[PDB]
């Protein structure tokens, strides 16, 4: 009948370990009823049309002259600006318009009070966010994908190699990162990554795409995990079984082949893909946006881990963070081909430099501010339901008591 | 530039066929302009 | 309970009298006639659309960004 | 800081309505009288730049004041007959006569003022030895000019007066006073 | 715990040594208290009106009965019956006192919480405390049991390094903080050491040490207090004289007080319990099951106090209401049994409580009397100056 | 000009501190009923001053502290002139707090009159309610605790000069005269104090306005409304 | 039976 | 409709003038109906009052 | 939505008077 | 002339009491309704109806409980002429009508 000095440490366990199941099974729920509305948040958007604006100063307006004004949910926002202001559009493939499209519209829409650019001087001042090989000092100032015409066949220069970036930095996203690549012989990558910081036990998101002539000859997106051993949390794993017995069910399920150095990085639900004709890759484009818009609502409610003076649990947690992150980084440098695609166009002096500093930077001594201006809801909050100042109340309850007498 | 107008897009505008008959800016689109400039 | 206090700024009524009438005045009555209004109120083609309002909306958009930028920031 | 979002490095501190009217711009700070009707400084400007004299009446009198000037209360229904009486019951020649007698009053009055500053200065001065017990024995011209216009509590001279004695240290000052302000109770004052 | 792994024998001959009946063992690190809240039965929780108001009737009818023999014989009887009825006053205080406390933590009578914050107000401000403060630091109190340095709403011990850094700062033993510890904890004036506890409440009066969303609900709670003190003691003084009033309200007062004292210095403090500084080994769930001490009454006592002595119980279930304090302490000392210390309170408790366990040390991790403890450290004084030579 | 641009300024800084002080007040009603959207969190309550002035602010003074680096206590010695966020006469109204019950429980008991004891408990009680009020000047009670501290002190300064004291009574008339005494002083000095330091909160609260205050103002609705109230309301407005 | 269990949970997730 | 709105006006200061002072309109003391040649201004001055 | 307050009593006659005098 | 200039704008709410409030609403209604209720015997038609119908035709409106005329007929002519007698009449005839004594 007594306890043992023992049963107690099975008590805690059992006790955290309900507790940890209770809450990562709360953060499936709401994807576990419908994941169609993963993707289709677009078209029910649009479906349900332009909402009209109701506060006083757009209601006096249109009833004095006639003028309506009219809104639109997020989504469709995004959708209407696409790729909105990229500089090498014109020259990229549909396809790689719409994914580009979409990411970056899931972050503005998700995470859009804390969403930051990250700092100038990091990237934007040695030139970075537009790279151009015909132009590697920036002499003509950034116009050199307009000024400088397309070198012809065995001239000095074929093929030439164009890059853009865009990084931001966020609350709980010590960098998110989106970067295009356009080569004169027929090639186009596309290259996503998303890094938690430092503090936060959550996998990196990341995708590739690479299409030849049209053709996407190589595609491959997954959450990388971060822990010692290659182990996601309950909910990601639940989270990508569920996604891919949604979208990619009736496809191939023997292409799915493992790169070779992926196989020390990957999660046992890696996508990896040579795609065959069109309906593979509608299948697979619509299961990549469903991930990533999962992956950012499950990180809206994340905690930090900290280590509190004699704990030794959080401290190793923190370690192991940090060493899967770097882990993580030092594996993604020995990707030969993008580094190669680079190096034999730029040199390798700048390759070095540039894929060090920005593509797989990892310093844990410095992550980048944000700015929160979740204040601003109030704002809005308060045009739409307004208050007004105590002498409206006389004039109101006249107007109904004279208005009620019918 | 893109951020600014999605936030525009979503807040409201006059449709150019609704209205038959902005030299300014308002006031909650004031905070979010400062707010952008900070941020970008 | 009840709050009698004015949540609005006075530089939009005053926004408001000057698009109106000059493309009554600032004082009670108006703002008892926001609020009647408010009460008795609460009781192909698409993708021309689209860019319609994507020219509509970036025009506006940078028109403010550069008078703000001028003004605020290059002093 | 309680500041949730923005937080300066120095707090902030909530500025309410004025609830006085400001000095004319024709006065001074110390006890002597005023001037009549023109100042003296409006001789050395140009004639396109005293438009402040009337502009700074119009501000006194009609279109500045506090709302805090404007309270009815039972005290303010008796001053009203004060003020009256002195105003519409009382002729205008026997005001004048007043008014000039106040005049001479107040110009006695500053002297006597002047002179006792004067005497402050020496006897500081001579504090500031005992307080470095050496050389010591200036005094401060900031604290003479603060004096003379009622710029110091008694606490701020009380202050000084002590760090004198103790340390010399004499160009050590006290802050400054700040502006009274108006007092009301409820409907009674 | 500071007897660790050691057979039963020195285990009992230090309890009967001490006065205790049961030592205890050692809880193992890395747990929490409001883990064995599952090792009750639901039907503990359950409210019923029986026990309400029995609870809020018997000790008024206690202080009604020494209230209506204390008149009727107002100053024509010997001293010893004053002492009598000050006795029962403030017994039946202590549980209405009881009620309050429970009322505070909003566990007497969840369906009407206007109508116990109300009761909770009324029964604490005849002995002039706050509500919302008591609260407060009660709740401060249950976060850092036994944690050194920082458990300053309990009997924080007086240390040794505190002592010798006054006595280095004072120059001998003969200053005013040293005459003043000497008496207030070596004589049986101690067992009323909670008065000062009633003077650190009023944090001041001062504002500033709260959240200002708040003030308004504080400023309530000090001016219930202040009402009695400013309506109601006037009154009795006025009708009574200055004798009135050191029978009428003095007395009944100090003996409640020693009540309060007595209850949370027993509750806390024993030679086999340890305070582990911050970092340095403190432990929640170790404070506050192996470091508790549970006092043994007669049951007239205890169903006089509203059973203010089983403080255990609620402090790993804080929704536990009070009517289900005994029970439920006899389902936990089942489970939790050899980890467990109890007492009974009798004369060598106390005893001891006053001439020996007077200074805490922490190299020893252990109580010592002060008069030796002082002397000693007052001869390495005096070995450190013949250290000073050179 | 650079003259009516600082007239712009200031109108905008004034009336964006306005609107946040208007949201605050009409949010914390809201929330205090249940009605709030759950992304709402009530620490945004404590924001004093707005986001907007405040980042303004920041920026202004970052950039001034940049480009311009191109008893007795002899470190500081007047520390008692520094706002540490009280009101100045706070020490004072406790002292005079605990003089007054302290003495009149000594009186009353020394004597066997019973109206010392309660006038001074009475007064003790609600000094230190205001002394403790006192604590904090900024908000709304750190105004009601100075005007009921004002109060309290004009009582007994009145009481003392106008009724005396009821222990005091001698065999003569004008022997037990009332005249004012060393606590009635004291009071009178604490009044004094009060008055000289700050008393000006809570100047809304006045007797209405009349129809002769709204004679030349600028508004329809608010005259109308003025005149309603005092019996006009079928006069007719040739305005 | 469940007043008091909702105060006992809420008490000891703040603890 | 649009002068519907514009004589709302006088029909309710005639009613409930009180209620017109709420708006910011004083009083309604003589008004003037121009127009196109020959659109029976007699009609509706029946209909108003 | 009235105040507490007399009315004017003498907007009419001037018969009242006759009391102050008469009393007095 | 300034210094008039700048007290008359303070000063509009005490100027409009002194002027049309305090003699013809304050001061005068209180004398009239003291002295009238000072002659006049302790009638009931003199205390109270007769003051009633006078009051209706000179100040235009029937004083109802919601005004101060009402009260102040009430408590002078009523409770200080009419009710040291009525109480009698009814502690004499329409207590024996029910049971207490
Ligand atoms: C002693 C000298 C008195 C000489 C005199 O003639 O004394 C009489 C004076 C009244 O004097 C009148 O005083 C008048 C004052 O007027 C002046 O003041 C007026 C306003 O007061 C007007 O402004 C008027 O224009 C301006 O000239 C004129 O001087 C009259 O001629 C003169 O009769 O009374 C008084 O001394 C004042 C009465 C005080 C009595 C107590
Ligand atoms: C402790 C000090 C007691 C004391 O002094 O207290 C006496 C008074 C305050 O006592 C008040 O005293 C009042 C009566 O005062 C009068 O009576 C007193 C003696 O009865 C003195 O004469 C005093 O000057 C005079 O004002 C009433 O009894 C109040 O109930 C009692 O509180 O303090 C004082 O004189 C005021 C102290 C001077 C301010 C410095
Ligand atoms: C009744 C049952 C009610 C149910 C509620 C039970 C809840 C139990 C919680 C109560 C907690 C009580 C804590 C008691 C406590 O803090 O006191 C114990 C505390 C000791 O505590 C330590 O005291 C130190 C002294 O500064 C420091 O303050 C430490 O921070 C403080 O922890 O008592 C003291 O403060 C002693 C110094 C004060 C001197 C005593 C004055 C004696 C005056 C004589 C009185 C007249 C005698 C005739
Ligand atoms: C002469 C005594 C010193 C003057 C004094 O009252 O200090 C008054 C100072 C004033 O206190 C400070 O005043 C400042 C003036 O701007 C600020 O307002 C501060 O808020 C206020 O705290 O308070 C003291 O520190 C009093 C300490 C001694 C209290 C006397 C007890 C009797
Ligand atoms: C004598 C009447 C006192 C009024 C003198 C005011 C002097 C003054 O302003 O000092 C200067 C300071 C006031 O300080 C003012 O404070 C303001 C903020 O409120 C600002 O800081 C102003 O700059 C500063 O002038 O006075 C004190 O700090 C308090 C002095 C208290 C003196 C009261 C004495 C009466 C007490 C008698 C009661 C005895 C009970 C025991
Ligand atoms: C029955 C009376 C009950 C009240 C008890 C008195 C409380 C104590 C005194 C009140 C504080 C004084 C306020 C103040 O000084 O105002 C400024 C006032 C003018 O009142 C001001 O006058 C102003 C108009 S003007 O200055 O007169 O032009 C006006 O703006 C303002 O509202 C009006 O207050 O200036 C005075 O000179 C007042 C001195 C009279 C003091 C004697 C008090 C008698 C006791
Ligand atoms: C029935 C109801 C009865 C009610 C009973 C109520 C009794 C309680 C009141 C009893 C009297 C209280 C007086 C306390 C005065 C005091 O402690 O001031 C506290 C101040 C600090 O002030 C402070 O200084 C602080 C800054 S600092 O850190 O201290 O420097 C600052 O926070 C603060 O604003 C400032 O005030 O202490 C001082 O710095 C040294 C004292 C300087 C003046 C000496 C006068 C003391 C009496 C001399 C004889
Ligand atoms: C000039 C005014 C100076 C005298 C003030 C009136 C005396 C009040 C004392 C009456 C009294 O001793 O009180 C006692 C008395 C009853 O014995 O009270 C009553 O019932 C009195 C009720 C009668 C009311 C008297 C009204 C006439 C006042 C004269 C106005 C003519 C002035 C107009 C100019
Ligand atoms: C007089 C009897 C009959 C009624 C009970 C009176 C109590 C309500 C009073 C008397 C003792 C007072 C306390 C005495 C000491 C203090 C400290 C004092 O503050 C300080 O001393 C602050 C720190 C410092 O001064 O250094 C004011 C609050 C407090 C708790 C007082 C609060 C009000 C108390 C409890
Ligand atoms: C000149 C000295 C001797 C005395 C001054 C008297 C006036 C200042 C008082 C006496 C009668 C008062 C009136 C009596 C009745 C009322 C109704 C009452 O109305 C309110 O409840 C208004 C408060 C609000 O809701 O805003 C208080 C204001 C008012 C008009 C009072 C305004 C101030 C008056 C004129």
């Amino acid at each position: 009948s007594p306890l043992s000095p023992e049963d107690i440490m099975r008590l805690v366990q059992q006790h955290e370990d309900v507790a940890a199941a209770a809450e990562s099974e709360q953060l499936v729920a709401q994807f576990r009823d419908d994941p169609q509305g993963l993707y289709e948040y677009v078209n029910r958007a649009y479906a349900e049309g332009p909402r009209r604006v109701t506060t006083p100063i757009s209601l006096l307006q249109e009833e004095i002259t006639g003028a309506v004004t009219e809104s639109y949910p997020a989504a469709v926002a995004n959708d209407i600006i696409g790729m909105g202001s990229w500089r090498l559009k014109d020259d990229v493939d549909p396809v790689i318009e719409f994914l580009v499209a979409r990411l970056e519209g899931c972050w503005r829409e998700i995470l859009d009070t804390d969403l930051c650019l990250y700092p100038r001087e990091k990237w934007k001042e040695q030139g970075w966010d537009l790279v151009d090989s015909m132009d590697p000092h920036q002499e003509l100032e950034g116009f050199s994908y307009a000024d400088i015409p397309d070198p012809a066949k065995g001239e000095a220069g074929y093929p030439r190699l164009q890059l853009e970036n865009r990084v931001y930095c966020s609350k709980v996203f010590r960098k998110l990162h989106v970067e295009v690549g356009l080569r004169q012989d027929g090639l186009q990558v596309l290259h996503v990554v998303v890094y938690p910081r430092y503090s936060y036990d959550m996998p990196i998101f990341g995708m590739d795409i690479v299409m030849v002539d049209g053709r996407v000859t190589l595609a491959v997106v997954d959450c990388c995990p971060v822990r010692a051993d290659l182990k996601l949390q309950p909910h990601y794993m639940e989270t990508m079984a569920l996604l891919q017995r949604t979208f990619l069910e009736g496809t191939d399920p023997a292409l799915r082949r493992i790169p070779e150095w992926g196989s020390k990085i990957f999660s046992p639900l890696a996508l990896c893909i040579t795609p065959s004709g069109p309906e593979e890759l509608a299948a697979f484009a619509k299961y990549a946006v469903a991930l990533h818009r999962a992956y950012l609502t499950m990180s809206l409610n994340a905690v930090p881990v900290v280590a509190g003076p004699g704990d030794r649990r959080e401290a190793a947690r923190l370690q192991e963070i940090q060493d899967g992150q770097k882990r993580f980084c030092d594996n993604q440098l020995v990707n030969k081909k993008t580094r190669r695609v680079l190096e034999v166009a730029m040199g390798v002096e700048w390759t070095e430099a540039y894929m060090s500093q920005l593509m797989f930077d990892f310093d844990p001594k410095y992550e980048p501010p944000y700015f929160d201006a979740s204040f601003e809801k109030l704002y809005t909050y308060f045009d739409e339901n307004p208050s007004f100042g105590e002498m409206a109340d006389e004039a109101m309850e006249l107007e109904r008591g004279a208005e009620a007498e019918r | 530039l893109d951020f600014v107008t999605n936030k525009f897009i979503t807040l409201g505008y006059i449709a150019p066929e609704n209205a038959n008959l902005q030299s300014e800016l308002l006031s909650t689109k004031e905070i979010i302009l400062t707010n952008s400039f900070k941020r970008f | 309970k009840r709050e009698g206090v004015l949540t609005m700024n006075l530089k939009d009524y005053n926004i408001l009298l000057n698009q109106v009438y000059f493309a009554k005045s600032l004082n009670f009555a108006l703002i008892s006639h926001s609020k009647k209004l408010k009460e008795l109120n609460v009781s192909k083609k698409s993708f021309k659309k689209k860019y319609k309002d994507k020219a509509i909306i970036y025009y506006e958009v940078g028109k403010f960004v550069l008078n703000y930028f001028l003004n605020n920031q290059l002093t | 800081t309680s500041a949730p979002f923005i937080s300066p490095m120095t707090p902030y501190v909530p500025e309410e309505e004025p609830t006085r009217t400001p000095p004319s711009i024709k006065d001074t700070g110390t006890l002597r009288p005023a001037s009549e009707w023109y100042p003296q400084w409006m001789q050395y400007r140009r004639r396109e730049d005293n438009y402040v004299f009337w502009q700074d009446k119009f501000m006194r009198c009609s279109t500045d004041i506090p709302w805090a000037e404007k309270r009815w209360t039972l005290f303010s229904t008796v001053w009203y007959l004060v003020q009256q009486l002195r105003f519409v019951g009382t002729p205008p020649a026997l005001r004048y006569v007043a008014f000039l007698g106040w005049r001479a009053l107040m110009f006695q009055v500053y002297a006597a003022h002047k002179a006792l500053v004067l005497w402050q200065c020496k006897l500081d001065a001579g504090l500031a030895r005992i307080g470095s017990g050496g050389a010591t024995a200036t005094f401060s011209k900031t604290m003479a000019l603060r004096r003379l216009h009622w710029r110091n509590s008694p606490l701020a001279e009380a202050l000084y007066a002590l760090n004198l004695y103790k340390t010399g240290r004499v160009h050590l000052l006290p802050p400054v006073a700040k502006p009274i302000p108006r007092p009301t109770f409820f409907w009674l004052f | 715990t500071s007897l660790d792994g050691l057979p039963e024998t020195q285990k009992y001959v230090y309890a009967d040594e001490w006065g205790f009946s049961r030592v205890g063992a050692d809880f193992p690190p890395g747990s929490h208290p409001s883990l064995f809240s599952q090792l009750l039965p639901q039907a503990l929780f359950a409210f019923d009106a029986r026990a309400a108001v029995a609870a809020v009737a018997v000790p008024l009818a206690a202080m009604a009965a020494g209230y209506g023999w204390l008149w009727y014989m107002h100053s024509i009887a010997p001293v010893w019956q004053q002492a009598l009825c000050a006795a029962l006053i403030g017994t039946g205080y202590a549980g209405l006192f009881k009620v309050a406390h429970e009322c505070a933590m909003m566990r007497f009578i969840p369906q009407m919480p206007g109508l116990q914050a109300a009761l909770g107000t009324l029964l604490m401000a005849p002995a002039l405390y706050s509500l919302p403060s008591w609260r407060l630091h009660h709740l401060h109190h249950l976060l850092h049991t036994n944690m050194l340095w920082q458990d300053v709403w309990g009997w924080h011990p007086l240390t040794k390094v505190e002592l010798a850094d006054e006595m280095v700062r004072s120059g001998g033993s003969g200053g005013a903080a040293m005459a003043a510890a000497r008496l207030v904890l070596t004589t049986p004036i101690k067992l009323f050491a909670s008065v000062g506890h009633w003077l650190r409440s009023w944090d001041g009066l001062d504002l500033r040490h709260f959240h200002p969303a708040s003030y308004v609900e504080v400023l309530s709670g000090w001016a219930a207090p202040l009402a009695f003190a400013g309506l109601v003691l006037p009154a009795v003084v006025s009708a009574g004289g200055l004798s009135g009033f050191v029978s009428c309200y003095l007395a009944p007062w100090l003996v409640f007080h020693f009540w309060l004292s007595v209850l949370s210095l027993t509750a806390h403090t024993a030679p086999h319990i340890p305070w582990r500084a911050e970092g340095d080994g403190w432990d929640a769930g170790r404070a506050a099951v192996a470091g508790t001490v549970t006092l043994r009454l007669p049951r007239p006592l205890e169903v006089l106090l509203n059973n203010a002595n089983y403080m255990l119980p609620q402090a790993v279930a804080p929704g536990l209401p009070m009517w289900s304090a005994p029970a439920a302490y006899a389902v936990l000392a089942a489970r939790l049994g050899p980890y467990l210390t109890e007492a009974s309170m009798s004369l060598k408790l106390l005893t001891n409580h006053v001439t020996r366990w007077q200074i805490y040390d922490e190299e020893a991790h252990t109580y010592r009397p002060m008069e030796e403890v002082v002397d000693e450290i007052e001869a390495d004084l005096q070995q450190l100056a013949a250290a000073a030579q050179q | 000009g650079d003259r009516m641009s600082r007239r712009l300024e200031d109108i905008n800084k004034a009336e964006r501190q306005r609107v946040w002080d208007a949201m605050r007040v009409a949010a914390a009603h809201r929330y205090a009923s249940g009605q709030m959207p759950a992304w709402f969190d009530p620490e945004w309550l404590q924001q004093e001053e707005a986001p907007l002035n405040a980042m303004d602010r920041m920026r202004g003074e970052q950039r001034r502290i940049e480009e311009q680096q191109q008893w007795w206590r002899e470190d500081d010695p007047y520390w008692p002139l520094r706002d540490w966020g009280d009101h100045p006469m706070r020490w004072w109204t406790l002292a005079f707090a605990a003089i007054m019950a302290a003495g009149g429980l000594a009186t009353s008991v020394a004597t066997g009159y019973v109206e010392p004891v309660q006038a001074g408990l009475g007064a003790g009680a609600l000094l230190a309610l205001a002394g403790a009020a006192m604590s904090d000047a900024r908000c709304v009670p750190g105004a009601l605790g100075v005007k009921l501290a004002w109060a309290v002190c004009a009582l007994i300064v009145l009481k003392e000069v106008s009724v005396g004291w009821q222990h005091k009574r001698k065999r003569r008339l004008a022997a037990s005269a009332p005249r004012l005494e060393l606590t009635g002083l004291a009071a009178a000095a604490l009044c004094a104090g009060y008055m000289l330091t700050d008393m000006s909160g809570m100047g809304e609260v006045a007797l209405p306005p009349n129809p002769g205050a709204v004679f030349k103002s600028p508004d329809v609705a608010y005259r109308a409304s003025v005149w309603q109230k005092w019996g006009y309301g079928q006069v007719q407005m040739r305005v | 039976t469940l007043q008091n269990e909702r105060i006992n949970k809420q008490l000891n997730a703040f603890l | 409709d649009e002068v519907k709105k514009e004589i709302n006006e006088i029909i309710e200061y005639l009613r409930n003038p009180a209620l017109l002072r709420s708006r910011g309109v004083a009083r309604i003391g003589g008004v003037l109906l121009a127009g196109a040649p020959g659109t029976g201004k007699t009609l509706l001055a029946k209909a108003i009052a | 939505s009235l105040y507490f307050v007399f009315t004017q009593l003498n907007q009419k006659t001037f018969l009242s008077y006759w009391l102050l005098p008469v009393a007095g | 002339g300034e210094r008039i200039w700048a007290w008359r704008n303070r000063s509009e709410n005490e100027r409009w009491f002194w002027e049309v409030f305090a003699w013809d609403r304050l001061i005068f209604p209180i004398l009239v309704i003291v002295a009238w209720e000072y002659l006049v015997p302790n009638h009931l038609v003199w205390a109270v109806l007769a003051p009633l119908a006078l009051l209706t035709w000179m100040s235009g409106r029937l004083p109802t409980p919601a005004t101060p005329e009402f009260w102040m007929l009430a408590y002078f002519g009523f409770y200080r002429k009419v009710w040291p007698d009525a109480a009698a009449w009814l502690q004499g005839y329409v207590v024996p009508l029910m049971g207490f004594a």
